[PDB]
């Protein structure tokens, strides 16, 4: 009943590349932050120090 | 909208095998002989039937035999096997009426010819034929390729690809040496050996 | 042909017709009508049979 | 066919320039660049291994089938030629039916398939007018008295 | 950056003494003046004989960026006198 | 079709190359009957006509 | 070590044997196979049976997987040995649509005269011929080699560089294309008269004689010409090799109008059967094979004669007015 | 290829003719005649023999 | 996406209409059975190990097979029987002769360790069910009927106490007690065991053969139900066929003279036609079962079959025999 599946259709309805798609600036920064961190040139630099 | 748009349609789409039927189609020639007397000659383009099909004609040219001229059509193709006399009737037009037709060719029917049954419109509306049922097939084309304006009618068939042969092989050879007793013979070289 | 005329009639589909001064005579000779149509014919649009 | 008087004309018709013709070896994920220009369109051809390759490019995949050998030329942003072709790719379901046409209006040239492609590097510019012609080459047993420039 | 993938130091094309660019080539070694290409194997149909330059990707970097030296400009006694006009034509733009 | 001629040629045979045309074949003619007695005794000729 | 190692092979013409014999085999009444088709399981596979991607069950052989194809069953069809030909690969010189219309390899196969871009010759009917030699630029299968000479003199496949100019022409035993030049030669098999091209042929399969239907008319398959020097032969299929036999059926509704009523949910699984024997009232009674075309399961007798085939499917919906088609064919 | 051609030495049957008069030249052929070609052909030659 | 499936039985019945094929005169197939190549493979072919080349199907391969053929024999239908791999209960030899795995086929009264019974054939018994405890294919799974359940091969711990008996339908030693459940097919009666049978293969009865005689192969006891069946391959499935053949010196004495280095390879040929003087004259299939190559028209009939072999050599007053299997 209804619809069964095998991994079907493809990627929503329409065309989202979405690594452009814009995120909440928190996260953002959270994304961006974690960036920064783990960068080979200081393992040391705590971030949450404001 | 050309034929190959059809076939290739499903080719990208489907990936299987459909083909459409126009009545021209790719096979074109004629050999009957008709006497009819100054026919309108529009009936070129538009098919004509006996018992065993209807073919349309590209154009006709008319020779003379006894002083009543001998039209000679041009037909496409051949639906069911002609026959010199046959009870013929154009598609197109209900007020003609043709000569017997000489030439014989066919086309092939699991009950051929007879007067088939309900035959639509002048039933021509062009055919199509795949394995893939419709519905499946049914919205698109008309959204690619098939015209609006017309309706279509739709057979389907399917084939079977099986492999007996590679199952069968030669599995092994062999053979045997054997000592014939035949008689006729003397023992002389060497003796005895196998003993019961 | 001198200029070439398309036209249908709604009372028959799946035909065109068009026509045709081959300019060397006043009707157009067939064995052109044969090689046209033919090679013509390659371009079809598949309900329709052009004549 | 050589003519009594045991000389022949030929007919024959040319174009400018030099060709190249480039071996290469089939992958499946690699652009084929020609990174040369100059290369005239119509003036390419590829064999893929054991075959010489249409392009429908001016034609129309939807004409022929799936399973078409073929080719397409098309441009390199950077303005030099790659060119490519489809996938008609084929495939037989036990032997028994015929080779199965799949996918799209080409056929796919196998990995590891040799490609090699023929082609004119060309200056255009001058090509036109250009009268004055001479026999460059040298072909053994067959000696060129005259070349009769804009014949028949 | 760009070879580093692929490769450094990519020899990208043989230049000809003319300045014709031969992509996609290399000499049997036999004779360096004759060019059999490449993917060839050689010993078949060398697409050239002679000496030709071949272009490192470094300097094939520098003839790019070369390219770019000479540039288009308007003059700057007219940028002035430009510059209100198409100011005033983007009012005519604005509406 | 193809080949311009114009004001072109001595040639005979570039012509002849292509002058469309048409070439040879076989076909294969009736029974035969025995002058007498056997068949394998007969033997064949034929003249054009 | 192993002292005796031998080689051995069977041509494929032996493939050609079996079915010309199995061929012979499909009688009319007598101690000769006779064939019915089978169709049923309305019964769904499962739900997700019509959604794409959906492969039924693998078909299961025994005694208990044939009473269930046994059960199901819709309807069943005779096979008349006329609907059965051999068949080859269908190949037209200048076919746009396949790959390299205009370039053959040696022994390939062509059929001319079956399109108007493929048709030399108006007034006869399609024509076949075989690729005996290809132009000799080309490349080679083995990729050791680049001379189609040296490609053959190993016998590695070799494709030629130069297309095909001409479709080839003439009855003539040899001929192709020899004396004015080309790389191709090409050999002529028959000529096919148009009408079994249009009923029978498809587009993917020509349809091919057999030596039976031969000795009737060596004329209407222009076969009549040639030079055999084993007298009448006929077996022209050895010569072309042909391995594949094509079984064409017709299904209509009005035999089985039950499983054609509106609303079925259609058959999903097929199977055919061999020498079946009629429903008996009384079980001493003496088998009987099956003439009629079509026969209710039930007018069969249960189990009877063997069935070697069995199918399964997505559902198929048969509809009353329509007419179906099934082929099966076999490559033995 | 076929041939307008022989009754040659001038005899009256041939109807071909050169004429030279008139301070000009005037040349007559009869109408050709050509069937049976099969096939699809371009242009016509006069092949002098 | 559908599925579809060939019952073995198809196998047995490619055969079935093959062995009708085989025809005495006329518009049926007459078979001929060829040996060439006196000419040496390479110096080594005698060697040990020496594997020929592997054989070439072509108008050419024929020529040469059809140019040194040696000598030439007929195929009469009665050398053609069904057959299926010999297995005899309780053989020491071969390993778990007590070991039987469902729907086996199993020989008794072959041998003193098999017979049980005197005055009687060999017999013919398949073995429905294995006992209990015993070993599955499939490792994952320790129940015979889970195993089996699931379709996954099982093989039986326990050994068969005795090879089965009586005509019954399943006997099976199910009463009293065993592992193994037996059902009876037919009895060969001796004649043609012996004469027949490899110890490999036994021979398998024709249905028009057994239509003869169901006593003589002890099919008359069972319970058709179908009045007259015979069809009784069809429940043995065989799918293969032996070729019988006899060469001999005698035929073809020019190959047999002493020093001959041999026949190398091996054809087999279909439906030949008699040599004729005048190629005018008409064909004639070929009767005789020995013919010089000669005697055969060059190229006649088809040779389906074709066979190489490091050099064998046959000598006068030697008498060789061929077998040939075909798995269909």
């Amino acid at each position: 009943a209804n619809t069964p599946v095998n991994y079907q259709l493809t990627r929503t309805a329409n065309a989202i590349p979405e690594i452009f798609v814009g995120g909440t600036f928190a996260e953002i920064k959270q994304n961006l932050i974690e960036w920064l961190n783990g960068q080979n040139e200081f393992l040391d630099y705590d971030f949450e120090g404001s | 909208g050309i034929e190959a748009s059809y076939k290739f349609l499903f080719k990208v789409l489907y990936n299987e095998e459909v083909e459409i039927e126009i009545e021209s189609g790719a096979g074109t020639e004629y050999d009957i002989i008709v006497q009819s007397d100054s026919l309108t000659e529009d009936l070129v383009g538009q098919t004509i039937y006996t018992a065993t099909g209807r073919c349309n004609v590209t154009y006709i040219e008319r020779s003379y035999s006894n002083g009543k001229l001998q039209w000679t059509v041009t037909i496409h193709n051949l639906l069911g096997r002609l026959i010199a006399g046959q009870e013929v009737k154009a598609e197109r037009l209900p007020s003609f009426e043709g000569e017997i037709i000489r030439g014989v060719k066919g086309k092939d029917l699991l009950q051929n010819n007879i007067d088939y049954i309900n035959r639509s419109r002048s039933y021509y509306v062009m055919k199509i034929k795949s394995n893939l049922p419709s519905s499946r097939w049914k919205s698109d084309v008309i959204r690619f390729v098939h015209p609006v304006g017309f309706g279509f009618i739709a057979i389907t068939l399917l084939t079977m690809f099986i492999n007996v042969g590679l199952t069968l092989k030669h599995t092994e050879t062999i053979i045997n040496k054997y000592k014939n007793y035949k008689w006729d013979s003397g023992l002389p070289t060497e003796y005895a050996d196998r003993i019961a | 042909i001198q200029a070439v005329q398309t036209f249908t009639d709604s009372t028959k589909p799946g035909y065109a017709f068009i026509a045709a001064k081959p300019k060397s005579g006043l009707y157009l000779t067939t064995v052109q009508r044969e090689d046209i149509k033919n090679y013509l014919k390659d371009y079809n649009l598949a309900p329709i049979t052009p004549s | 066919i050589r003519d009594k008087n045991n000389q022949y004309f030929p007919r024959l018709k040319l174009a400018q320039g030099r060709i190249v013709r480039t071996e290469i070896i089939y992958d499946k994920l690699t652009p084929i660049i020609i990174y040369d220009k100059n290369i005239d369109r119509n003036q390419v051809k590829l064999y893929v291994d054991g075959a010489e390759w249409i392009n429908w490019t001016r034609k129309s995949m939807v004409h022929a089938g799936s399973t078409s050998t073929i080719y397409y030329m098309r441009e390199t942003i950077d303005g030099n030629t790659e060119f490519y072709f489809g996938e008609g790719e084929i495939s037989v379901n036990a032997s028994e039916g015929a080779l199965t046409a799949n996918y799209i209006g080409g056929l796919k040239p196998t990995q590891n398939s040799t490609i090699v492609i023929e082609y004119i590097s060309t200056n255009g510019a001058d090509a036109n007018g250009a009268v004055g012609f001479s026999y460059a080459d040298t072909l053994t047993n067959i000696t060129v008295i005259n070349i009769n420039e804009n014949p028949n | 950056q760009k070879y580093k993938n692929v490769g450094g130091d990519q020899i990208v094309y043989h230049v000809n003494e003319n300045g014709e660019k031969f992509y996609n080539l290399i000499s049997y070694d036999d004779n360096p003046y004759v060019w059999y290409d490449k993917g060839d194997k050689a010993r078949k149909y060398p697409q050239y004989e002679g000496a030709l330059a071949a272009v490192d990707t470094y300097e094939a970097a520098v003839l790019e960026n070369e390219k770019l030296r000479q540039i288009k400009i308007i003059a700057k006694s007219d940028i002035n006198s430009f510059m209100n006009d198409l100011i005033r034509i983007m009012e005519k733009s604005y509406g | 079709e193809s080949f311009q001629f114009s004001p072109s040629y001595v040639d005979v045979s570039s012509i002849s190359n292509f002058i469309i045309g048409e070439n040879e074949y076989h076909e294969i003619q009736g029974s035969i009957q025995q002058v007498c007695k056997d068949i394998n005794r007969v033997y064949l000729m034929e003249s054009e006509g | 070590d192993s002292s005796v190692i031998y080689r051995a092979i069977v041509t494929s013409k032996f493939r050609t044997e079996k079915m010309l014999n199995f061929y012979n085999s499909i009688g009319s009444g007598p101690d000769k196979n006779t064939i019915f088709i089978t169709f049923g399981r309305s019964e769904p596979w499962s739900s997700n049976e019509n959604e794409v991607g959906f492969a039924p069950p693998y078909p299961t052989d025994s005694v208990l997987g044939v009473t269930d194809m046994w059960t199901h069953m819709m309807g069943t069809v005779k096979v008349l040995p006329s609907m059965l030909d051999a068949v080859i690969p269908r190949r037209d010189w200048g076919d746009t649509r396949y790959p390299d219309p205009y370039t053959f390899r040696i022994n390939d196969i062509v059929v001319c005269n079956s399109a108007p871009y493929n048709a030399t010759e108006s007034g006869a009917g399609w024509l076949v011929y075989r690729c005996l030699d290809v132009p000799d630029t080309g490349m080679c299968s083995i990729a050791s080699l680049t001379d189609k000479d040296e490609c053959l003199k190993l016998g590695g496949k070799w494709t030629p560089s130069a297309r095909s100019m001409t479709p080839p022409e003439g009855r003539g035993d040899a001929e192709g294309t020899i004396e004015p030049g080309d790389g191709y030669v090409w050999e002529y098999l028959f000529e096919i008269p148009p009408d079994v091209s249009i009923n029978r042929c498809t587009n993917e399969y020509i349809v091919v004689p057999w030596p039976e239907e031969l000795k009737e008319d060596p004329t209407r398959w222009g076969y009549e010409d040639n030079l055999t020097w084993q007298q009448d032969d006929f077996g022209l299929i050895y010569r072309v090799k042909a391995n594949t036999i094509r079984f064409k059926a017709y299904l209509d509704s009005v035999y089985f109008p039950e499983a054609a009523l509106p609303g079925n949910k259609g058959f999903r699984q097929i199977s055919i059967i061999t020498n079946p024997l009629e429903a008996k009232a009384h079980p001493n009674d003496p088998n009987v094979k099956a003439e009629k075309d079509y026969y209710d399961p039930e007018d069969l007798m249960r189990h009877s004669g063997e069935m070697i085939y069995m199918e399964n499917r997505p559902p198929i919906i048969m509809a009353m007015d329509q007419t179906e088609e099934i082929n099966i064919l076999f490559t033995f | 290829t076929k041939v307008i051609e022989n009754i040659p030495e001038t005899s009256p049957d041939r109807l071909v003719h050169e004429y030279w008069d008139d301070g000009d030249c005037t040349i007559v052929m009869p109408n050709v005649k050509f069937t049976g070609f099969k096939k699809y052909a371009s242009g016509m030659l006069f092949y002098k023999a």
